[PDB]
């Protein structure tokens, strides 16, 4: 029940002559670009506070220490917003971006509309490095701008590191988007109603990434209760190890896993961008 | 593209493997490093690097794992071959009495496709040599003399190591049940 | 920030005069009654499937290879819970809980309502055996019968064995009680307007019981939009093992966090609910 | 117009050598396993309805009774399928299983199907405690899954406790099945073409294996229509107590009625499993 | 749950007056009429056989005595019908039926259909005594046969006197008319879509119209299950001891019991049949 | 109510901790299972077993591990002491040569809050005996002599190694630091 590169390229090729194809794409998405953790970075700035930066990680998650600077000293979480803001969107980040066949060959289509979770702005300058033109719809604001219809529109799902207020990265904040409220979670809403999805760049084991697969489900099935059910267009999700047991959850999840050769990482990726062209 | 993946992390082992499984189309080769157990059982240890290996990569996986059994030792190195060599390289051949010199080469392939793991175990009885002789090996190659031979591992070339080193015997049994 | 046995005693004792305490009791208080672990029950049961059973426990969390039982092989689902039922409730697990003194010091309060997450007996049955009346609350038509005002009344949060349509085990079912609007989900909306909760016998890594202090949280902030902010009675996590981290956080879920002696787990759960009378 | 044991026997072995022989074991089959009646087990759960135990059993019969569960109180018709569970397969009714002269006689032959109609596992545990491979078959997932073709076939024609959807124990359930549309309603059409059947454990006064035996007779009639009329296998019935009109009834259904020793009921059973080896 | 005799009058009243009520009447229809048991007719018979007349009524229900003559004296089954045409047709029996208050106002209505499932004469006599007319409809002969639209249709439901082979009586007669596919069958296949039943005469214990009322309600969910559910009209069953538990159960198969005073058992059917006129 | 929880899982470790530091009010005693570490550097194991035992009991806790130091075998068994004492319980002292007896038993302690660790380190000069003598002791204490004496570990009173062994100068240097 996993697809593999030659036999997922023709159904992504159906989806995309048709305008009816969106990325979904990830924290390994902007892992060519040799980023800092965040952890790492989180790490450091509990020094001050009095803590070794291998003891500090032992007591939660990521999202769990971001909690403990959101209430206890804000002025370090707005510290890491700050230092990820010279980090991950540094001249040394967007020199390895003009050369990476994951950004070249993602550029290389006429998108319509591209999601991204991750911080950087490596998704849209991506997009300016081709010479198209790229839209960043974060906050409500974004939304209110006006803007061409050849313009392929990227909406940053937790926010972008020049709107730090729109940054979704404590663990409260996590728990508050499960409701979908938030702007990039409207228009969400509104994309599963028409549109497949190609998310590439997540982990099985990421928890809150597969309660936005459960919850695209259950608002496709919501969204035809009284009606006659039709068959939806199918979703997918490329990988570089699938497993055995977790491509057949997401599959009723309306979510085909496809297996990419994981060998080399970022060439797979690439491989799979240009066979839709 | 390529059905199962050897996973190692040794550069020697690698050349030494694509000389003999380096033609199969559907062999893939990984890198990715994971936490070794350390144990001085061969069946424990590579029993329990295929968990920890498919756990890593998430496809079907080869591990691999060496182990050197001296008498005069009890059994010690074992499967402890890191922890010696980086402490013993081929100083090894010293610590031990010059009276009795006996010994047993052992190696273990464990393959898992995620359902369940097959382990293959080869062994060559041998004998330590008295000092580090030659230079075309890893990690005890230098110090092993087959019994029958007078000529250590490292000493011979990579043809005539592999039809005497356990790891080359795991090679063509490995071929023949994977198809490979 | 963090309490200790002879600090939050009076503040129990407090919320208790007046009724206003509810329990809120985790796994780890069937801890003593040596019960199956279920993930041992559900890997062997994946031997008919051709897995190992340390190579069936890699591919996922208990709950997701729950899932893989739902949609792949639905029969071994219902033997589960089957197995669970032998299991969970036999008479050797009924005779520990005679002799338990968390059971004896539980049942020994007169309690008005207590929740529970487990789907085993033995919540009720340690009330049983004080010569109490206990009334099970899962289902909708558990609500619809009559009792009277004198029972305790225990509800089930996750379903209860013998209502095997209750259960909450499968990763599906955990992700749509998310929503809150199953008859436990709307018996805790009304309770938490008057309650203080003790919760007893949870980790910090549950990442379950954390959305539920969440939105416990949520859920008394928005009953107080509009009026004047007053002060809520504060809710209680009793734990062994607290941590440097996580109590802070547990803090602003209006939440204070008990430390218990972790040399004996189950006699100082025992000091604790006899430090109430 | 009744068999003894001695002029069975042969033909009993007859059947088997060539493999066409298919025990079809009632209620009576489990009665050395000193299990509950049910009947007290749907008395006691009414006393929380205000019914007194002999007041309860006055209304109806037991499959009646358990249709005022399923549409009144439907908490409480899974609450019987539970505690039925863990009095049927408990570990006391195991050990006399083990000891039982009866399950050794029916284990020690190499049967292809049998067909129960009572809900325990001790047709297949009998199976288990030869040596012996069962295959359980109640639902349509066990008919998909795969087994050898050495492995017996143990049809659960009312369903097992292990799965609760298949229990055939309401009035209306046992009405629905006069249609025979079930899995194992499907497999008896096949298996009345080419085999002969042993009839364990009833009594004539059932009115629900009744039919089933005018049901079987009325499709071989059925199955040769056009064809001339050729002679089929004939059916067995083992009783204690025949009486006098109801074996001649049961020979126009194509069912010999055998006569066994009613001085001992346990012993005269396994006398004849015995004499068919 | 049940109706009294004020209450279920204007309920019937209305069923009348849109000519939708259909009567339904059963063997306690006949019992003011003084006929024999049948049960002591077949008892009788068996004297030429050797059987004592309580020794025979031992050995089974009387439609299991009615099925040892089919087979084994088909001769005696004929006698059977031959006597009870004497018996329940008799001229005593005419007279009776003369002055009895059930069968006259029976006959003061002006029905459209009536069912009945005994097999004397006496509910058309009824008609006729009244100077209406009535067609006897039992084989196919009888539907064939032409009639106007002003005479009341009496539809035999088990066959009548004057037609012998029409009569249900064998065991393997009930059996075969499970299945619904004899005249009467078919007819009342079409008058369920459209009409309400009253109920008239029967036991709860009977076993044969429950399964009658059971397939009823089957039959009347099968046909709208497609389209969306709509009420029906609700059936009826007169009744002098109701009881406490199967009024429950007729409810869910659309039928409502009436409570009849139970002192003068003709009086109250009389002053049923009287409240709707 | 203690403040300080020394985890351990050897039962005659604990019964010379208690020896020492039995009558302090404010420790308390874990025997919590945790995954060892396994290295030949003291100083690397007693420190990654702090953050293993500090994430299974999540309150202070103090740690230990030994080490057995021998010049012969070039620093091993080192802090590998489970795999050997699993293999040569006290045929040690038979499989390095009669000649250079020299080694040096070695002890650490880390107590770590769950802000930082603090390690303490004692060692003690010996030199490993010919035959196993003794019974009072734990893992090697029946052949290991101390610089000055004649006489094992295992032949001592319990008083008399805790002023010889490395262990008894750790205990008094954490009763001072900690204010047990």
């Amino acid at each position: 029940t996993t697809l593999t590169l030659s036999e997922a390229a023709p159904l992504l090729k159906k989806e995309f002559r048709e305008g009816r194809l969106i990325p979904f794409l990830g924290a390994g998405f902007s892992k060519p670009l040799k980023l800092p953790d965040g952890s790492q970075l989180i790490a450091s700035l509990a020094k001050t506070l009095g803590f070794e930066p291998e003891l500090f990680d032992m007591h939660g998650r990521f999202e769990q220490l971001a909690e403990f600077f959101a209430i206890s000293a804000p002025n370090r979480l707005q510290r890491l917003v700050y230092e990820m803001s010279l980090s991950f969107d540094s001249a040394e980040a967007e020199a390895l971006r003009e050369k990476s066949p994951m950004h070249r060959a993602l550029a290389a289509l006429d998108w319509r509309t591209i999601y991204t979770t991750n911080y950087d702005k490596h998704v849209e300058g991506a997009l300016r490095d081709a010479g198209k033109q790229a839209a960043v719809l974060a906050s409500f604001a974004d939304f209110q701008g006006p803007r061409a219809r050849d313009v392929c529109e990227v909406i940053k799902f937790h926010g972008t590191l020049d709107q730090p207020d729109t940054i979704v990265l404590t663990e409260s904040s996590y728990f508050q988007r499960m409701a979908l409220d938030a702007p990039p979670d409207q228009r969400l809403r509104a994309d599963l109603l028409a549109n497949s999805f190609l998310f590439i760049g997540y982990s099985f084991s990421d928890t809150n990434i597969r309660y936005i697969w459960y919850r695209m489900n259950q608002l496709r099935e919501q969204s035809q209760l009284g009606v006659k059910h039709s068959q939806a267009r199918r979703c997918f999700f490329a990988t570089h190890g699938a497993g055995l047991v977790q491509p057949d959850i997401l599959q009723q999840w309306n979510i085909d896993v496809i297996q990419l050769d994981p060998t080399d990482k970022s060439a797979s990726v690439a491989r799979l961008l240009e066979s839709i062209a | 593209a390529p059905t199962w993946f050897y996973n190692t992390t040794n550069s020697e082992k690698l050349r030494e493997l694509q000389h003999v499984l380096g033609g199969s189309a559907k062999l893939g080769y990984l890198t990715a490093k994971v936490t070794e157990i350390l144990d001085v059982d061969l069946e424990t240890v590579i029993r329990a690097k295929a968990i920890a290996a498919y756990r890593a990569v998430r496809v079907p996986v080869i591990v691999e794992h060496g182990a050197l059994c001296i008498d005069a030792l009890n059994g010690l190195p074992g499967a402890l071959v890191k922890p010696f060599w980086e402490s013993l390289d081929t100083r090894l051949c010293e610590v031990i009495p010059a009276g009795q010199r006996t010994a047993r080469a052992r190696g273990a392939l464990c393959y898992c496709d995620g359902r369940e793991r097959h382990v293959l175990i080869e062994e060559t009885e041998g004998e330590i040599a008295p000092s580090a002789r030659g230079t075309g090996g890893f990690h005890w190659d230098p110090i092993f003399i087959p019994k029958g031979q007078t000529r250590t591992f490292a000493e011979m070339s990579l043809d005539e190591k592999l039809s005497f080193s356990p790891l080359g015997r795991l090679h063509t049994r490995l071929r023949t049940e994977l198809g490979l």
